[PDB]
């Protein structure tokens, strides 16, 4: 039996909030004109450090610890870029037209031009951020959506009881989301409508990850920007 | 197989 | 607009009545199939399905109210997703097999006839297996398929008039959500079960997008590899994603 | 212009 299923909705919210990773900083070199190699270096360095904190946060997601090691590996291998992106989108909400990669690394779509094929991913990220802004996405909802991505993105790729537990945890997070919306005063119809709107954005986040993964793969055999072994192994699992 | 991710999850 | 004035039952009826037919393949069981013939059978089938899909989309409530350019954009981004959820749906009663046509029923071993096609086959079989475990209903399938058409390109579009076009799409999307909830309450589910099944159904669209992304890349690698000729319409849809 | 464009507007 899993302890995560015994949690109430409030206890689930507080566990997810308490597990939030910290906001990291980028290099403080203020050389303003970015080159392709310099910008991708900053983002690669930042992303590799965020990955380490993502693993600590995953182990703190209710139900994640009750899975085997290989299932945890599979779920994170499949979702790591999605999870990075929804975090980037979230902390970019209060900065319309910009992406807050770090408090000291705030970029617009013009700066995406420094890297080939990056402006398309920026525009999608900016579009998701604006969509989160227009819905007044709340932090309690954000931590639910991010956990859903972790458990859901890889659960259909368990090829050859464990998946039954993940879906039971996913149902818990759903109950937690509805509980958050009823607590915010939304009617029954507004509740399921908002539930649907939030979950449909995950399909777009998945789309963005797939485009981002191809962009990272092409940078690998460009060999211009060196990639950490951890990123190479996360990247390698998508082929 | 050897994976850095194996070590990070075990030392979390 | 008529889409916002439809009841839940009227929405389901309009969607069911618009269903496209199940098309046959030119599959010759005597013939041996190489890579180039299977992908020719699949490409031929997909190209004829695209024609029905286009005329199916016109009968989706709210789709006609969009501008012609918006209709093009939505179908260009969602077409493979719609083909795949349709294929997954009609394959529910055939575990371990994908029913591309009533006469073309393939397993993963035959999927190995094309390089890299195996991974996409397994993901489709898993999705069909998930629909079977969930006992997905025809009324829910047509809802999800219309959600894909309206949702997959909405983020990828500016003015006060173009905002009212995205606003209308989200109004239709909410109408379909009300329709799904109407279906689940009619089946005897409680409020907790209704929201849980709604989440379970919409989270599958994430995996369908993933399959479409992967399948799109495999079609691109085919167009260069140059061995299997694509139809003119399929090449225009393929160029829309790049 | 596009094939999809023509079929969509085709009546
Ligand atoms: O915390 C984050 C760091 C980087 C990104 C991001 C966005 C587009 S590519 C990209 C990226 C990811 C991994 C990486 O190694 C390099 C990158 F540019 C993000 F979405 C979140
Ligand atoms: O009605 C359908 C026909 C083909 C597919 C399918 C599945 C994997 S590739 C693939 C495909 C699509 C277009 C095409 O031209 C060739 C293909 F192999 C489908 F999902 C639905």
């Amino acid at each position: 039996n899993s302890l995560a299923l015994s949690l109430t909705a409030d206890q689930m919210v507080s566990a997810l909030l308490d597990a939030e990773p910290p906001i990291l900083y980028s290099e403080y070199d203020p050389t303003r004109p970015f080159s392709e190699a310099s910008m991708m270096g900053l983002l690669t360095n930042l992303a590799d450090r965020e990955l380490v904190h993502m693993i600590n946060w995953a182990k703190r997601v209710p139900g994640f610890v009750d899975l085997t090691l290989h299932d945890q590996v599979h779920l994170l291998e499949c979702a790591w870029l999605e999870i990075l992106m929804i975090g980037l989108v979230w902390r970019s909400m209060e900065h319309p037209g910009k992406l807050l990669f770090a408090p000291n690394l705030l970029l617009d779509r013009n700066q995406g031009k420094c890297v080939e094929g990056m402006v398309e991913i920026f525009d999608m990220l900016l579009a998701t951020s604006s969509r989160f802004r227009m819905m007044n996405l709340q932090g309690e909802e954000f931590v639910c959506l991010k956990s859903i991505i972790l458990l859901n993105s890889g659960v259909y790729t368990f090829l050859s009881e464990e998946k039954d537990h993940i879906h039971r945890v996913l149902d818990k997070i759903t109950d937690t989301l509805i509980h958050l919306m009823a607590k915010a005063g939304l009617t029954l119809q507004q509740q399921h409508q908002r539930l649907a709107q939030l979950l449909l954005i995950l399909s777009h986040i998945r789309h963005m990850s797939n485009k981002g993964m191809e962009h990272l793969y092409s940078m690998k055999c460009k060999n211009v920007v060196p990639l950490s072994d951890l990123l190479l192994e996360m990247l390698d699992a998508h082929r | 197989k050897h994976k850095i991710l194996h070590r990070l999850l075990q030392d979390s």
